[PDB]
C-alpha cells in the first residue's frame, strides 16, 4: 500500500513535468513557425530583388510601391504612437507593447464579461432582491443590503 | 449599468490600440522599405544599390535560415524529451494499475 | 544573373519616359478594383476620401463585432471550464446536468 | 465569429481599395508627363527567350 502511495506521488510528478514539456514544445513550435514564415518572407524578398535586377525594365514600379508602403508604415507608426500615446516606440519593440495591451484588453474583456453576467442576472425583478433581503434580515436580524 | 458602459468604452480603447499595434506589426517589413524609399529617390541609375540591397537580403536570409535550423533542432529536442516523459508516465501509470 | 547582365545596357537609359505607364496600369487596376469606371486621377481624391470613410467605418464595425465576439468566446470558455471541473470531479455528464 | 469574419473580409477589401486610390494619388505626378516617350524593344527577342 505504501508502495502504491509512492507510485501515486511519482505519477503526479510526471504529470507536472508533462504539462511543462507540453507547454515548452508549444512555444518551440510557435517560434519554429514564426521563423519559418520569416525565412520564407526573406527568401521571397531576395527572389523579388533578383527579378528586379534581372528585370531592370521593371522600371522601379515595385520601388515606387515599396516607397509608398514605407510612407504608409511611417504614418501608421505615428498614428499608433498617438493612439497608444507612446512616442517612445519602435518597430522592433512595438511587439512588446502589443502583447502588453493584449493582456490589457484581456483584462478589460474579462472584467466586462463578469459585468455582462451581472447585468444579465440583474434582470431579476425588484421582488427577488427584496424577498432575499427580508429573508436574510429575519434569519440574522437587521443587515445592510450591500452586506446581505 | 453606468459602470458597464464605462468598461465597454475602455474595452473599445484597448481594441483600437491593439488593432493599431497589430497594423504596424504587419507593416514591419514596410519599414524595411526605407531603403526602397531612398532607393526610389535616386531617379537615375541605381542597380548598384539594388545589388547591395539584394546582398543584404541574402545575408539576412542566411541568418534566418540558420536561426530556423537551430530553432528546429531545439524544438526537436523538446519533442523527444516530452515523448520520453510520455513513455515514463505511461509505464509508471501501468505499474500503478498493476499494483 | 545572365538575364540581368544581358539587359544591363537595355534598361539603364530609361529617360523617365517609360515611367508614366506605371501610372496608367495603376489607374486601370484601381478602375477594375474600384467599381468606378469613371475614376479619373482628378476625381480620384474624392473617391480616395470616400473609400477611406467606408474603410474606417468598416474597421469600427469590425471592432464592435470583436468586442462582442471576445466577451462571447470568453463566456464559452468559462462554460467549458465548468464542464471540465464537473467531469473531473464526477466524470462524464451533459452540460445541462452540469 | 462568422459575422466578424465577414466584417474582416469587408474591411480588408476596403483597405485594399483605399490603397489603390492612394496609389493613383501618388502617381498623378507620373501621369503629369504622360506625353513623354522613349525607345523600346531593342533586345527584346533574346531577353524574352
Amino acid at each position: 500500500q505504501e508502495k502504491i502511495d509512492r507510485y501515486q506521488v511519482d505519477l503526479e510528478e510526471l504529470s507536472y513535468r508533462l504539462e511543462e514539456q507540453t507547454d515548452v514544445v508549444e512555444e518551440a513550435g510557435e517560434l519554429q513557425a514564426e521563423y519559418e514564415a520569416r525565412t520564407e518572407a526573406t527568401e521571397q524578398e531576395v527572389d523579388e530583388l533578383k527579378s528586379q535586377l534581372a528585370d531592370y525594365q521593371q522600371a522601379l514600379d515595385v520601388q515606387q510601391t515599396r516607397a509608398i508602403q514605407y510612407q504608409q508604415a511611417l504614418q501608421a507608426l505615428e498614428r499608433a504612437r498617438e493612439l497608444c500615446r507612446l512616442p517612445d516606440l519602435s518597430v522592433d519593440n512595438a511587439e512588446e507593447w502589443l502583447e502588453t495591451f493584449q493582456a490589457k484588453e484581456q483584462q478589460a474583456t474579462e472584467a466586462l464579461l463578469a459585468l455582462e453576467q451581472k447585468l444579465s442576472v440583474a434582470d431579476a425583478a425588484h421582488n427577488q432582491f427584496e424577498q432575499a433581503y427580508q429573508l436574510v434580515k429575519n434569519i440574522v436580524g437587521e443587515t445592510s443590503r450591500s452586506e446581505a | 449599468q453606468q459602470d458597464y458602459e464605462t468598461a465597454k468604452h475602455s474595452q473599445h480603447q484597448a481594441k483600437q490600440q491593439a488593432f493599431a499595434l497589430v497594423e504596424i506589426v504587419q507593416r514591419r517589413v514596410h519599414f524595411s522599405y526605407s531603403d526602397s524609399a531612398g532607393m526610389l529617390s535616386e531617379n537615375a541609375d541605381l542597380n548598384d544599390k539594388l545589388r547591395q540591397r539584394l546582398e543584404h537580403a541574402e545575408s539576412d536570409r542566411s541568418r534566418a535560415r540558420e536561426q530556423l535550423r537551430q530553432q528546429q533542432a531545439q524544438y526537436s529536442q523538446f519533442n523527444q524529451v516530452l515523448a520520453s516523459l510520455k513513455s515514463s508516465y505511461e509505464t509508471k501509470q501501468d505499474m500503478l494499475k498493476e499494483l
